[PDB]
């Protein structure tokens, strides 16, 4: 059940606290250079 | 050590709060007592005669 609910649940989740808090302008930066490495 | 961590301030803050969640872990196991223990072992042997 939990595998179940959560395959459709987590990007919900991720798109709804996305949503509802901003990234800090801080956290974006790091967010970037982090992607840039591990691509 | 500096470089690392002047770019990610949450990684130091996490590491601070866990310190003071377990110093006060320490705190509240932890005994009071006016001076810590010096006091030395004796054994006492009472006979009748
Ligand atoms: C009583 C004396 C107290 C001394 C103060 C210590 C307080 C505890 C702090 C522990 C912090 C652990 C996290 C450190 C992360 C460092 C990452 C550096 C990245 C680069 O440079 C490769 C990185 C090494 C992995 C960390 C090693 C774990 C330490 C235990
Ligand atoms: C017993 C005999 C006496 C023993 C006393 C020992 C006391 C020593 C405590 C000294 C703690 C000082 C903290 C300095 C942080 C590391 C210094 C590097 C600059 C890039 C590398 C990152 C380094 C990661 C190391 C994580 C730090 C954890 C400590
Ligand atoms: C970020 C900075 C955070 C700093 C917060 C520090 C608070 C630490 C308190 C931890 C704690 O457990 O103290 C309890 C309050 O006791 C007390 O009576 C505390 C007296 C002093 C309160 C203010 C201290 C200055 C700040 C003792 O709890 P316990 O009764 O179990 O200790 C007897 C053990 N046997």
């Amino acid at each position: 059940i939990g595998t179940l609910l959560s395959v459709f649940l987590v990007p919900l989740f991720y798109v709804v606290v996305r949503k509802f808090f901003k990234e800090t302008a801080h956290e974006h930066e790091m967010a970037v250079r982090h992607a840039s490495k591990a691509g | 050590m500096a470089k690392f961590f002047i770019d990610r301030p949450i990684f130091a803050w996490v590491i601070s709060i866990f310190i003071i969640a377990a110093g006060i872990f320490g705190i509240k196991s932890l005994p009071v007592s006016q001076y810590p223990s010096v006091a030395a072992p004796t054994i006492t042997l009472h006979a009748i005669y």
